[PDB]
């Protein structure tokens, strides 16, 4: 394997879950495990990041 | 800035280590991370005291 | 979950990740190699062995 900072294209079998906002929870976004609140951001991304 | 240093371990993010490895190897990985960050904190406290 | 149904594994020793937490990781670009060896050198397929 390799854990490069890149769009993950091969991943284990796990089902998706609906989003929650303004409640601080623990999440898992393609191997990025963290704990915090989720909200809409003022930031903007280029369409490749 | 010392939080992103691996200190000879596998990864710098703690949650990746705890969610990626078995506790037989996670014990020694956390040993390495604890001793590195503890040495850094000791240096900072000594500097603050001086 | 389809690997265990083929054949009883000999070593199945793992480094880096654990062979139980493979249903929670999400990474990129696995690499698969295939060859056949005569038993005693199965332990020689490892990082840093002669």
């Amino acid at each position: 394997f390799e854990l490069l900072h890149a769009p993950a294209t091969v991943c284990g079998p796990k089902k998706s879950t609906n989003l929650v906002k303004n409640k601080c929870v623990n999440f898992n976004f393609n191997g990025l495990t963290g704990t915090g609140v989720l909200t809409e951001s003022n930031k903007k991304f280029l369409p490749f990041q | 800035k010392q939080l992103s240093s691996k200190f000879g371990a596998i990864s710098s993010v703690l949650n990746d280590i705890l969610s990626r490895l078995d506790p037989p190897e996670a014990e020694v990985q956390i040993d390495r991370l604890i001793t590195g960050r503890l040495q850094s904190l000791q240096t900072y406290v000594t500097q603050q005291l001086i | 979950s389809v690997l265990y149904n083929f054949a009883p594994f000999f070593a199945f020793k793992c480094y880096g990740v654990s062979p139980t937490k493979l249903n929670d990781l999400c990474f990129t670009n696995v690499y698969a190699d295939s060859f056949v060896i005569r038993g005693n050198e199965v332990s020689q397929i490892a990082p840093g062995q002669t």
